[PDB]
């Protein structure tokens, strides 16, 4: 698994050399800003349950076929396994914005998701859509918490819609 | 690759749970950590051209014989294959500073090393020979936590080859 | 009981290693972070007394039936097993605060808890809402780190619950 | 498994009291000397092997016996047995080192030990040695290392000591 | 899905072993029983209609709030999506019924609904409400051995709910 | 695994012969009575977490120490462990009314069980208690059902009392 | 032991749970079979003497030369271990029709079966040729399920030793 | 796994309906034929040994090639499996037959069963014909058995015939 | 196939091993016996076409019945596919000879042999019966080493067969 | 495990010594008798089948109890069970044999057994006899063979007999 | 698995015959000369290290891109795993030629291995030049070895020659 | 303890079976090869003392700098437990000899060497140099398949060291 500088050390490696102090600053902002990404990580944790639940409400508040039969979130079974997978893919994006790395997400989670939901008949579309819908209310999180330190979070808003991004765009 | 960051991570995922306050305040130790770690990292890479010609004589001055013909001191090819090796060691433990963890020496030096050294014919007592004197000088290059980390990591390569 | 130390500690056995930098440096982060979290710990406990009484009332509020007769929020022996419920989830709460880790919460309450409530018809909500009350409350009894670890674990409850 | 906290913690629980005052205290003090712990754990990991290698020389130096044919650290196969367990226990007082709590030794590595080694023929009393041997040498490691900073670590130096001294006892 | 049939099958085949008598017992207690059952599926069949309504009331009647605005028996949306689920629980009970065994309950409904319920805020107390009512009623449209089996199924939907 | 035939046959077997016009008839008897078997399996199934959870109420109504720290039915681990001990022992205990046999009792549930309860530190008598109270409720329900045909079910209810009393004289 | 009680309470336990309609729909069925089985059983006992020496000497009848000296069909003590062997097989027959299940049959015959008749030079024809005749006459002391079950009995002897 | 029943609650459930008056008499009728569909699945039971014999014998007396060196019936191990295929194939044709419905037969043993064979060098077209063998002995026997009421099982005939016919199908 | 060759080389790859002085001791076992091996090879060879029609005969001399009608030492098919199968026997027996262990006889004929016979209708003791006759003859075409090869070979078909 | 020669090796080791000329010799003519020993363990192994079904058919002829109900070689399973065992110790008999040392025929076979058989309610005298009947009739095979060269046995008829006596005696 | 008369065995028995005349004395010449082929396999295993070292350095003298970061024997793990597959080869091929048959080389050993190297990206080419290095010294060993009688093993070092070459071609 | 005959006896019991003639031809190997192996033993045995001096004398002549002061030739006691080991390693090799296999070697040398070389600063170069030379006088004390014997051990323990 890679975290942002472990990334930094095999790119150097490659090279067959000690980090440029072009990679270290870049290493020693992230350093500077961490606090920050502790709090962005732990707004995600802290709602995690219900950033799921308003992803899920409104995912099918938008495609009521879905709870109807012959869709794809019915009966009971079906929508654990989707409530579970919307778990599941916030849990590895919380992970990657901890590690400033999108690879735990694609190596655990996004590879062969795709290949995985079209064998099942999962509709992929609408699954990338539950996805969308958590990153604008996870990231909502972010950014209006409890009593934390006024700052510009922007860039790691940014960051997280990318892990987002990378998931949606994964499996749609 | 094992850093503070990827194990909490690691054993988040393991259990299938969010990171929760235990995996969070460890994390704050490892970039609490960071600016002595990179401190020591900073005067290690600088100073890598000396500490490795520094250390492999160090290697021949301590085992003499080493340096004499059908020996494996000699000649341009043995003495350049050291200096580059001990040249891997200095530049793993930079990394494993940085890194925030043993990882990148686990991964890139201490898996497989007995099977390689033992295949080639070299003794690990050159290179616990060889950190060990990069230990000595780095104890004026360095002080306080910086020292502490650069340290950390020389002893844990010595230890990997005892 | 899940607390940093134990963690790096129960990850190191698991690979038949000594703790290495990448397990202290975690290790310095809950010590670091213990200044924050006792603080928590004591106004959370010196205030006890009335975060209960305010969230038990607050059960009551929201939910105006449960006082009437039949129900289970009538008659001193349920108000009385309420208080008392509460006042472990503060217990609980405190005591992550002090020991680094969310151990004495999954433990003593989370292991278990469905099953209990659904065999003796409690209701999370009753316990979320008591919860969101004293989350309101130790805003203004609290602030800074302090604050961030209380919340950290009263949201930690609040999730278990859902 | 147990630290000093948790430890205080579960005595509290048993009361169904919220900490005392008195064990409040007692934690915030471990919190003020936890640099040191740090450095003692690490005196002991950072000279691991040498700690083994220098208790066991001692240990067949006082013992002649034991490498001898009929010994119990003869042949290869049983010295390398010897001098893995010398690592084990060396590994479990350093956890409970940095716990400050014997419970992870007593639990993991001392529990059972005992009838173990009467039932395979290993002499317990030379088991017991070669651990007094090795607390002289780590000890001798946490109290004379590489520039830290000057101060006392008696305390921990004890604490230490009585950790070796438990799976002595526990052992001969 | 768990029928008497299935059930015989699958424990022969798991022994790698043909029908024997004891299975072919078993299947004729199922098709013996299919007289009674499917007399209470037709009765449950036809009255649907209003056993879901006088349910769906219940619900209201014994949890008067729940009609209140800001509530969850309140709006068209609510009160319809409720119809609809006691009418997904009447259905399976006749198919449980029909198909001689808990399968279509036991795969359409049980699997999944602690968790479904816990995330969309669903309390089991009113669907269990719901299925005592329906319970109550139907005494007076079915008797003997076919109010057995309405009743064996509506009693294993209320012990699925707690 | 044994039921009311099987015994028979076991016993007869032994004497190296067919069936007795003894045992047959009383085997008759068992096939006479079985539809009130049904419905006296049937109630308990249909009322397992009821009869569960009331017996529950009242063991700790009248054990308060058990809901104190300090007691076996204390945090919530334990009391989910306690609930689930009472379901498991009213399963066996209607497996055995459906056998007419009390064997599947006393070897997959009562044979050791005692011994377990001394070793966790479990007290006996509690539990034995909780299952005196799920006796009387569940006898209850066998006594006074849905539409259930008049008649005489106390043959039934007694042999369902001794399963119950199996198990609690096994336990004590 | 193998009857339909028995493997309804072994599948229930094995995942668990409670008997519930499935299982005991399945019981109803050997519970309604239990007199035709029964006067099966009856039938069989009392004939049982003839039937023996029927099915003893048609092995003899069939295979001539078993009875001439040298063969295992001479002297007191074959035939005398022979009609044993055809009577513990109508005795297990009659116990696996009032048992409801081939358990007795199972246990008490089948397992081990070929392993014995090999060591002690014991052909399955011999057998086979016992149970066509014990079926022959068994046509008509019974009729309707009673024949019918013992029918399956004798025919599932017949195919464990095939 | 589905029965005949099951089958019609799947395709109700996809209308998202109770099930209709046509389907439940359809099933009436199939409770009014399980007296004779029980004596049809004892029928190939009570003859299993000799329906396998019976058409391996004559499978072997059309196909001598099977049964020379180079034969995929040659040598014993080789006869064993093919003994082995035929008792698995007649297996799964009864336990359709009690079922009502061909799915544990298409999903536990046709599902994969050609490419199976195939892979082998196993002769399709021989293993195709040893099933059309059984079918006939099978059939015959569903058709004159011990004592059985005297009525019409050619319904039933049919239906075990398309089962063995899905097989061979299948196969071939 | 298991040879002493195969079953060294066997035991070395499962430990990850070159082969030892062990494995090569082994094999030179397998070597030195070739001689001995081969001449009963040869001489079981070219008297193969006797010894299979000797045994055929003596398989209804012992067993005079099965030569009568209805049975299955009649017609020319039964006949000529019992010499076959001794022949078949016959030509393993060889096989293990040349090959220096079981191997063609475990994978050709042990395996699989009972359940072959048994739906066949083949009874066990016709065979043993025709090896006992081949071991009988065997004894003047044979001595020495070779016979005793012979001889292991024959009574190992013997006891798979019993 | 153990053979004649890893014995001397053992006791030599035990010494810290080379073996002793004495030790050698006695190997030596191990060696000199491999070929007679070869041909007794060609015996057992030649007629094994024989051996225990004689032994059997002689066992029950004595015992005839075991063979009634009640009896512990009765129905087929146990007496199954008896016949495996009769092989199983028939063969560690031969691997003794074949090693000259009982080590393997003492440590994978007799270690526990008597306890095993007395948990079970297996006659511990019966099975003794048993034994005792496949020493008779393995040594009466070791002794008179097919086409052996003619020579003195009688050392390896008494080894082999010791082995035989182990059995008994530690199961009696 | 197969040696070469195995070999013999199985295409003789595919003819339905008793081994040719022919068969039978190519396999008396493979024991002929069967003490020349124990003292070539002894010549491999007695100098494997050496073989597979002496192999090693040579390769990486002529492919110093794979010591280089981005080199597929770099770092140590990687040189590890080469040094593994380099003993792996060899000891397959000292098997195949004390088995005087290929098949074992080529069914646990050659079979997939190209694929499985390309899927690692591992350069094919260098590892049959490593595999021609080991050939080279492996037949060095073979034609000039301890005191062995001299005498012609040509046949024998083309033979081993060939399993080297299979390898190579196998893998390139 | 590897030997031919265990080897073979293992392969017997992990599959339930009586030894075969491809296990006795096995054993024959051992036995017909017990000559060769044993005249070697004998050489080895008698010539100890002098091989063992011998050995050790060239490893200090290999590496002259051991017997300098501060390094591990010199003084009694380093010198004292070189002969020792040098004889340890004779001695079981004459072991392996006699057993037939090199199960003393495996279970009392190479079992555990590197571990213990490690952590006691042991080169295993001496002790391949020791070997070798023994090797080297071995030439002229036997020939044959003795010295091929003596040689295959050998050059075991110089392979487990590399
Ligand atoms: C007592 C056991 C019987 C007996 C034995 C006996 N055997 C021999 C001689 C030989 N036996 C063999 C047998 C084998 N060699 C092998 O490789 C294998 C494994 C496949 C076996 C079974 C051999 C090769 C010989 C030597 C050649 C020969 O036939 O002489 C003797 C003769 C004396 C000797 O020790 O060589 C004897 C006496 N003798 C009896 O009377 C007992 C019935």
């Amino acid at each position: 698994m890679q975290d942002a500088f472990t990334k930094a050390i095999v790119a150097a490696d490659l090279r067959g050399s000690f980090l440029s102090e072009q990679e270290l600053n870049q290493l020693t902002n992230l350093v500077k800003e961490s606090n920050k990404r502790l709090d962005a990580v732990n707004a995600i944790t802290g709602n995690a349950a219900e950033i799921i639940s308003d992803a899920a409400h409104k995912l099918f508040a938008e495609q009521t076929d879905l709870i109807r039969p012959g869709g794809n979130a019915y009966p009971n079974r079906r929508m654990a396994a989707c409530l579970r997978d919307m778990e599941i893919i916030l849990r590895y994006v919380s992970y990657a914005l901890l590690a400033g790395d999108a690879s735990v997400l694609e190596d655990r989670c996004l590879n062969g998701l795709k290949e995985t939901y079209v064998a099942l008949g999962t509709p992929t579309r609408s699954v990338a859509r539950a996805v969308q819908l958590m990153k604008e209310t996870a990231i909502g999180y972010v950014n209006s918490p409890s009593g934390v330190t006024r700052g510009d979070c922007s860039a790691l808003v940014n960051e997280a819609a990318t892990y987002f991004d990378k998931a949606a765009a994964s499996i749609a | 690759m094992k850093t503070v960051i990827t194990e909490v991570i690691a054993s988040a995922d393991s259990q299938g749970r969010f990171l929760n306050n235990t995996e969070l305040q460890a994390a704050n130790g490892r970039f609490q950590r960071a600016t002595a770690s990179m401190e020591a990292a900073r005067a290690l890479t600088s100073n890598a051209d000396s500490l490795v010609k520094g250390a492999v004589q160090e290697v021949y001055n301590k085992f003499p014989y080493l340096t004499q013909p059908g020996q494996m001191g000699y000649g341009d090819t043995n003495q350049a294959k050291c200096a580059r090796d001990i040249s891997h060691y200095l530049r793993f433990i930079t990394y494993s500073l940085v890194a925030g963890g043993t990882g990148p020496l686990d991964d890139y030096i201490v898996a497989g090393l007995r099977e390689v050294n033992r295949t080639f014919n070299l003794s690990p007592s050159w290179y616990i020979e060889a950190l060990k004197h990069i230990k000595g000088k780095v104890g004026s290059q360095l002080s306080g936590q910086p020292l502490t980390e650069a340290n950390a990591y020389i002893d844990y390569c010595i230890n990997a080859l005892s």
